[PDB]
Order: C-alpha cells, then structure tokens, then sequence
C-alpha cells in the first residue's frame, strides 16, 4: 500500500505500507549491499548508523551463484545471512560492478559474482528466488538495448515475455507467494518502445516498476523518464537503478521516481573519501593536508566516525591500508547520505525541494 | 619501596595460578589478562566499541610500526596514543628496537643502543634506551617496557646481551622521569641457560621497577626447556608484582603458564576459528552447508549473528569480510578464555577447570601434550 501525503511539483511525499508491519518513506533509498552485506559494515555498526532505510537491496549477481547453499538453507536469504527481520529488495544486477555486456537472449539472461557465469532462463531465475525468498524482486529483464529500433523493440518484448512467464511459475510457487515482483521498464532510447513498454508492464499485476536503461544522466534521457512516468499508475512505486548522485537523485525525483540505489556513498568510501556537501562536496582523505587535522569529517555530524575520531587519524588508516578505514568512512558516508534523503523528504513537506536543488547543486 | 600496581584478589592453593588487579591509570585491569595487538584489530576493521564490547582492557602497541606511522610527532600533537586512535583503556608498548623488526633493517648493536638501517645504503638510525623512553612518553602508554639486547642463538652472545639488558634497564630507569603517568617493565633475558636467566633474574629484580616480563621464551626452543624456564622466572620473580610472558598465545601454553605463576600474555587468515577442541577451518568442504554457528555459546558477534556455512561462503567470495567476522570470534575466543580461567581461580576451582579444558581439547591424559602434564604435575594438577 503506498499512500501520498502530497504531490508537489511533480514530487511524490509518502510511504509505502504494509510491507505487513513496515513501512518505507518515499523519495528514499534502499540500503546497498554486495555479497548481502552492507560493504565493510556489521549488523552491529548498522544499528549506530542513523536514518538506516526500511528496506536493504540485493544482488542477484553477487547471490546467485550461492544458489545450492541457500537451496538447502531453506528459510531464505535475509535469514541466512543474519538479518532475518529486514526487508529486501532483489535487483538483477549490481550498479558498480554489472558484468560484461551482450549475454542477453530471448531464452535466457547471465550474471556474474565472484567466479563463473550464471546463464538463467526463467525457470532457472524462478528457481533461485524460491531460494532467495526476497521481499521484492525484480523481474528477469532485458537491459542492454541502449548499452537501433531493432534491438530497443526486442528489450521490451523480451522482457514482457518474462514477465508474462515469471508470473505464471509464482502462480505455482508456495514460497513465493509472500514476494512481489518488480516490473521492469525497458525501451532503451526510442520513445516509442519506452511508452509501450510502460503501458504494456503496467497491465501486468506487478507490486511496482523498474525504470532501466536510465544510467549515465542526458535531458533526452531525463525526458523519456517523464514521458514513462507519465504512464505508469500513481499509486505503485518507482524504482530506479543505477542512479545515485545527489543532483541526478533530484532530477529523477522531479519525475515521478521514488526509489534510488545508494552505491554512491559506497563509491566515495572505495576512493578514500569522505562526504561533505551541505545539505541544510567531497574531501580526499589521503590528501597530505589532512595528516595533522584533528577535526571529524564532519563538523556537527553525528555519525560515529565523526563523534570519535579524526580525518587525521583515517588519513593514517588509509595510508596502512587498514580496514578500519573504510569501516569508518562507510558509516560517516551512508550517515550523510542517508540523511540528505531526510532532507529531501523534509523539503518536501516544507515545500523548498527547489532551495534544497540549488544547494546541492551549487556544491557539484 | 615504590608503590604497587598489582594487588592478588585470589591464589590457588596447590598451584602457582593467580587471580589479580593491575591499577592503571586508563582503569583496573583483571588479571591474569591476554593483551591483543590493537593495530592488527584495526587492521581487519575493528572499532573502539566493537574491542571494548569483546571486553578488552589492555591492548600492546607495536613502537616499531608506531614510530614509522604515523610516528611520534604526530602522535604527540594528538595527545597520545589514547587520542590518536581513540582508545580509553589500557595500552602497552614495547621499546620499539625489536619487536616485529626485520634483521634486514637492523646492524649490529653496541652499548648506545639499537641501529636501524636504511634502504639501499642509506644511513642508520639510532635508539638509545633514553630515546626509548622519550618516545614512549610521547605515545603515553600505560606500561612501557625498558629497551633490552635481544637475541635468537648460543655461546658469548647470550651472556653478553643479557647484561647490556641490565644495564640498558638502568639507563630507562634513570630516563623515565614520570613513574606516576607511566609504569616501567623490565624484561628477563638469559635464553634457555637455566645459569644466566638466574643471574638475570636475580639482578633485575634489584631494581624497584613496578613489574616484570619475561623474555627471550617463544623460540625454536624445545617444549621441555621452555616450561621450565618460565617456571624458573616466576619462581624469582616477586609475587607482589606482575608476571607478563611474551610471545605465547596457545590456548594450552596460556592455561599451563598461568598455572605456573604468569599474570599477563600477548601472541600475534587462513579461516580458522578458535574454539574449546582448539580450531575449525572453516575453508573445509564440510562447513559450506553447516548452518550452525562457529560455537553457539561463543557470545561474540560473529557467533550471535552468522553461520559456518555464510563464513564458508565469504572466505570464498568476500574474503575480506570473513577475516573482519573471523578476528572478531578468535579475539572473543582469547578474551573468554582467560576470563574463565580468572573465574576458576576466584572460586577456587582453577585444578578442576584445567583438568576440564584438557580433556575437551585433547582427551584422555594419554592424548594430552607430554610438556604440559609434567608442567602441570609440577605444581600439583594432575590430569
Ligand atoms: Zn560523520
Ligand atoms: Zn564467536
């Protein structure tokens, strides 16, 4: 059940709910995960990190290939891998690392984790989410049109036809009948293929849509978003994958899209960075100027990097390779990240999303 | 006579095993204690809150690697190693002349101290004793150990670093100006020859320093000659202060040197977890579908949260990961063990824990190591 408290400026302000005790605030975030950890972080340091997003995303890429053992586990992957309780949403492919390019047929779709190729047809996917048990799921989809009318036309029947089928074998699925699927939008970048695509996927049962293909973030891009939208019913979640910068957040959210990935902050953590945009841009720390700075990241931030440490002593951590550093800065940046989303929903309600655009923007 | 750090809360009757508190000035240590290396927790991801959460009171500071990075000065103007690295509990650091260094940086040492080379024929380095002391004043550690000739190794040498020991013991003396902030160690020296280590205990112990290491141990030396130069130590080292072994860390080797009199302990991948039978390589096949954790009663995250089969899985696929979770239970594992030892000593049961420990781990007495039940006999437990 997603329910709007306000429309503004083509801004949708709600929560989903029942998901059946949760809920989960829109425009958000999902909580990004590889291998179904949050990267270099614990259940524990989880806990301290604040506003934390009601529902964690999955991988089908970095899970599949783990498919026997989850198969004999049995109770699903949220409780094999110790966060029984969470929510979770299961995309097809990881945002930073999604594996080479043109493996896509009519039959059949490949991911890739640690080792080998995961080539899965249908039954092969419906199969691995009967052992996932996911919250969510979004459906077997062919992403790599604009990656030619040909081949935008064949992603969306390609990814109707899988659709059609992976809702037919949940119809048969004991397991998966407490699991929704994600329609995914394909199209690529002709308008035409986008609307019918969007039309034809909203027709379908689906629990909400996948906006695909939308990785960079072009104004023709921003403008078949909105035309998609547009089609899409109001009272179902959108989704979007790939996209995770502050402004190009801002610029998909001004279009009807609800849901963001946030592999962002894990990709400032990977380089050695720390966040620092204001929100009511991003510091080096390996910089030589931080060796003697024994200020926090972030001046008022209550995260516990910043609370109790210092950008010189992560400086130090950096420079020995520790894995502390990165647990440190992870916390700090999913903190700050986190809470650029309470204020984008804060703004919302107060009706100065475009102050909080300009701020942001003037940052970039 | 100064005063004391260390008071004894319980003894073991028959044995030499010993339950204390070491007063310092970051807060009460219960001992007998094993000591982490703090930077190898950080190392593999582990926060303040998570070490203090496992229990630890008191973690070692390698002087060495410190002095290199991010190196005194630094570490001066951050007021410490306690603000540095934001640790409010104990630290002890070493002398920083031998401990994880390299033969290859070092030259030969002469009565001023240690010298360190430099790469590719660069020019050497000196650590004095008093430059010893100077940089662990700066680093503000709770315990600081005296700087001492180290030594592998047979004939002259031996006798010849042990008394430049004694002698560089009195220069760190003479250097430490604040025996209120910082508590000086002086480590036994004298190898596995039962006539110089006497000498050196004996002559070592002339000097009211507020606790005594004991060194030269944790080599190639034979099981049989080891125990009883540890028992040769404590029985000359004086009750009313603190014992601490170096460079042992087995959990058999811990149980037995604390039934021969020891107070404290230190002991620097492969996915092996601790655990009461001594370890699970959580590698093996057999763990990938063994959904069981590592030891339900461990009491460590790892142990409340995750499977053998899930660490299975990210020793494989998240390698680094598994070595955050697996560090996290093999510190737990050392920390329970040495808190159930002090819990057997204070209720007066410590012969009954030790006879229990050695049969979960070996079995009968037969399977038990030959050393440690003669060590064992030694002080009236027998197995
Ligand atoms: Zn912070
Ligand atoms: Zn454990």
């Amino acid at each position: 059940k997603l329910s709007l408290i306000k429309v503004v400026n083509g801004c949708r302000l709600g929560k989903i709910q029942n998901l059946g005790d949760c809920t989960v605030d829109i425009p958000g975030c999902l909580l990004y995960t590889r291998t179904g950890s949050a990267p270099h972080l614990t259940h524990q340091t989880l806990r301290n990190i604040h506003g934390v997003p009601g529902i964690a995303q999955l991988t089908l890429s970095s899970l599949a290939e783990h498919h026997e053992v989850l198969a004999e586990y049995k109770k699903g992957v949220g409780s094999f891998i110790g966060m029984p309780e969470s929510l979770f949403y299961c995309s097809l492919h990881d945002p930073v690392t999604p594996g080479p390019a043109g493996y896509v047929t009519s039959k059949s779709v490949s991911v890739w984790g640690f080792g080998g190729r995961v080539e899965m047809t249908v039954s092969k996917f419906m199969a691995i989410q009967e052992a996932l048990q996911p919250d969510w799921f979004q459906c077997l989809s062919d992403g790599e049109a604009s990656c030619s009318i040909k081949r935008a036309r064949k992603s969306v029947d390609r990814s109707l036809l899988f659709l059609d089928s992976c809702l037919r074998l949940q119809e048969e699925s004991e397991v998966l009948q407490k699991s929704v699927i994600i329609g995914v939008i394909e199209g690529g970048d002709v308008m035409e293929e986008r609307l019918r695509s969007a039309r034809e996927t909203a027709k379908r049962p689906v629990g909400g849509f996948l906006l695909d293909g939308f990785q960079g973030v072009t104004e023709t891009r921003l403008h078949l978003l909105s035309s998609v939208t547009a089609e899409l019913p109001e009272d179902k979640p959108r989704l979007i994958c790939g996209v995770s910068r502050p402004d190009e957040v801002l610029e998909c959210i001004e279009r009807g899209v609800d849901l963001f990935e946030s592999f962002f902050p894990y990709q400032v953590t990977e380089r050695g960075c720390a966040l620092t945009f204001t929100f009511d841009f991003e510091i080096n720390l390996k910089e030589k100027k931080y060796q003697e700075d024994f200020d926090p990241l972030v001046r008022g931030c209550s995260c516990y990097c910043c609370k109790n440490h210092t950008r010189a002593y992560i400086h130090h951590l950096l420079m020995t390779n520790e894995l502390l550093a990165g647990v440190l800065l992870m916390m700090h940046n999913f903190e700050h990240y986190f809470g650029f989303f309470c204020s984008i929903r804060e703004a919302l309600k107060n009706d100065t999303l475009a102050q909080l655009k300009e701020l942001i923007c003037r940052q970039m | 006579s100064a005063p004391r750090i260390m008071r004894l809360v319980a003894e073991c009757s028959r044995s030499g095993a010993r339950a204390g508190e070491l007063r310092l000035p970051h807060g009460t240590v219960a001992t007998p204690v094993f000591m982490p290396v703090g930077t190898q927790a950080t190392m593999k991801g582990i926060t303040t809150e998570q070490l203090d959460s496992l229990g630890c009171r008191i973690c070692l500071g390698n002087t060495y690697h410190l002095g290199l990075r991010p190196g005194p000065e630094l570490i001066r103007k951050a007021q410490g190693l306690h603000g540095f690295m934001n640790w409010p509990h104990n630290l002890l650091t070493d002398s920083g002349g031998f401990q994880m260094v390299s033969l290859f940086s070092l030259s030969e040492v002469t009565e001023e101290g240690v010298h360190f080379r430099s790469p590719y024929d660069g020019e050497e380095t000196l650590l004095s004793p008093e430059r010893s002391v100077e940089i662990q004043n700066a680093l503000g550690s709770d315990i600081i150990m005296q700087l001492d000739h180290v030594v592998s190794v047979t004939g002259p040498l031996v006798e010849e670093a042990m008394h430049r020991s004694v002698r560089w013991l009195d220069r760190c003396i003479a250097a430490h100006k604040h025996p209120d902030k910082q508590n000086l160690f002086a480590i036994i020296q004298g190898g596995l020859n039962a006539d110089l280590r006497t000498t050196c205990l004996k002559e070592m112990t002339k000097r009211d320093v507020p606790g005594f290491a004991i060194g030269g141990l944790s080599g190639g030396e034979s099981k049989a000659q080891f125990w009883k130069m540890v028992a040769l130590s404590t029985s000359m080292l004086p009750k009313d202060k603190p014992r601490y072994l170096m460079g042992v860390g087995y959990a058999t080797d811990l149980v037995v040197c604390v039934a021969l009199g020891c107070d404290m302990f230190d002991c620097v991948r492969f996915g092996s977890a601790l655990v009461p039978t001594g370890n699970l390589q959580l590698k093996k096949k057999q763990y990938a579908k063994d959904f069981s954790p590592i030891n339900p009663e461990c009491p460590c995250p790892t142990c409340q949260t995750h499977s053998r089969a899930f660490l299975h899985a990210l020793l494989h696929s998240d390698n680094t990961t598994a070595l955050h979770h697996l560090t996290v239970h093999n510190i737990a594992y050392q920390l329970q063990l040495l808190s159930a030892v002090r819990s057997s000593i204070l209720e007066q049961r410590f012969p009954d824990f030790v006879r229990n420990f050695m049969r979960t781990m070996y079995g009968d007495h037969s399977l038990c190591p030959a050393w440690a039940v003669e060590a064992l006999a030694s002080v009236g437990i027998m197995l």
